[PDB]
């Protein structure tokens, strides 16, 4: 009956701060302690710090300790997180987790979904939206392969959905690819019969809320 | 500075074992935990108290420690077990912190090979408009989830300006990729073709497409 969450998903450049927070559900002043837990992609989990109740003393893991910064609003429920100049390597997702107790030194039972920081030298850009247009080298088996190329956006996440939310058996949005430009792209294909092909009207939605564009694009052979 | 065995397999039905080593002022002196963490959730508690389970989690999980190391167990495994593994503990030493374990990740036996089925797409005419110019090769549906990919100038490989993506497990449970070629338009007009080249279990299949012929 104890439940967390934590903010949303940040950006940041490097030398920059960020603050995430945690809010806690049942509670909401605490009597167990609260940790933060980061895991770099294809890495295992590494502990931050963490907060006991009450007495609100704090202990931080050695690497982060002097960067990494635990407050806790008692009166909201809500724990936060500080870390201050932010470099590459950064680049995480991250965890809150209370433990079943008031000791960080005790087994960390409830986890909150999860939230991403990513450090690039990046500016925000939104991207520019090409079609993908079936043709006789994609035609096989009364089959037709169509897309969209979404090219050259920071940051994730890109939203792509077919004919305003009509089309979706047969849809695949590929994962991104990350160039050295520090800029994403990726491709949304959708297969279809090749009889349709001429007759069927298909356009892409494309959505990239972080510069607060929407492209919808016609793909036509 | 926790180690684990990077990863483990084994068919449905049959029992594993997960182990996790450390030292003296870690798992020796301390509780083990195992955490389990399915692509894209949150960790979930498994095992506490290096043999006690929690409410909810199924009796065929199952905890034990000997001295300085710890093992997870699994019985009657089914696939909805894969995912990645992590050991953790408290360390005593002066360092005073919440130390975990590299991983493993288990893998369950057995889905059919998949063939890949490939399609390659050239610049559309809007993008060489704009001045840039990329290709596109998309590869979907196939399985285990690893492929090599090679792109080729006419006959003649091309390394630079080659961008591709780990692989990724789909939906149904095969797995995708991407590749991207980026030229300018001056050298995708300066060739008679260019290929796609994908290799997967000492298999080839090769798209290819040109200039609008």
């Amino acid at each position: 009956q104890v439940q967390l969450v934590e903010s949303g998903a940040e950006v940041k450049k490097p030398g920059s701060s960020v603050k995430v927070s945690c809010k806690a559900s049942g509670g909401p002043f605490r009597s167990y302690a609260i940790s933060w837990v980061r895991q770099a992609p294809g890495q295992g989990p590494e502990w931050m710090g963490g907060i006991i109740p009450i007495f609100g003393t704090t202990k931080y893991a050695p690497k982060f300790q002097g960067r990494v910064t635990i407050t806790a609003d008692d009166f909201a429920g809500t724990v936060y997180m500080e870390l201050s100049s932010l470099r590459s390597e950064d680049t995480a997702m991250y965890y809150c987790a209370k433990h079943m107790g008031y000791q960080v030194r005790e087994t960390m039972d409830v986890w909150g979904k999860g939230t991403t920081v990513t450090v690039s030298s990046a500016s925000t850009k939104g991207p520019s939206v090409f079609p993908l247009a079936p043709s006789s080298k994609s035609t096989s088996g009364g089959t037709a392969a169509l897309g969209c190329l979404v090219k050259d956006y920071f940051p994730e996440p890109v939203t792509v959905s077919w004919n305003s939310g009509a089309l979706t058996s047969g849809v695949h949005t590929f994962p991104a690819v990350l160039q050295s430009s520090g800029l994403y792209s990726l491709s949304s294909v959708v297969t279809v019969p090749s009889s349709s092909l001429g007759t069927q009207t298909y356009i892409c939605n494309v959505n990239h809320k972080p510069s607060n564009t929407k492209v919808d694009k016609r793909v036509e052979p | 500075v926790l180690t684990q065995p990077p990863s483990v397999s084994a068919a449905p039905g049959q029992k594993v074992t997960i182990s996790c080593s450390g030292s003296s002022s870690n798992i020796g002196n301390n509780y083990v935990s195992w955490y389990q963490q399915l692509p894209g959730t949150a960790p979930k508690l498994l095992i506490y108290d290096n043999n006690k389970r929690p409410s909810g989690i199924p009796d065929r999980f199952s905890g034990s420690k000997s001295g300085t190391s710890a093992t997870l167990g699994i019985t009657g495994l089914q696939t909805g077990d894969e995912a990645d593994y992590y050991c953790g503990t408290w360390d005593s030493s002066l360092s005073a912190y919440v130390v975990f374990g590299g991983g493993t990740k288990l893998t369950v036996l057995g889905q059919p090979k998949a063939n890949p089925t490939v399609t390659l797409f050239p610049p559309s005419s809007e993008e060489l408009q704009a001045n840039k110019a990329t290709l596109v090769c998309l590869i979907s549906d196939f399985y285990p989830g690893a492929v090599t990919v090679a792109w080729k100038a006419d006959g003649s490989p091309v390394k630079a300006g080659v961008e591709t993506t780990k692989p990724s497990k789909q939906s149904n449970n095969k797995y995708a990729a991407s590749s991207y070629l980026s030229l300018t338009p001056e050298q995708w007009k300066s060739h008679r073709s260019y290929s796609c080249q994908v290799t997967h279990e000492g298999s080839t299949v090769e798209k290819t497409v040109a200039p609008t012929e």
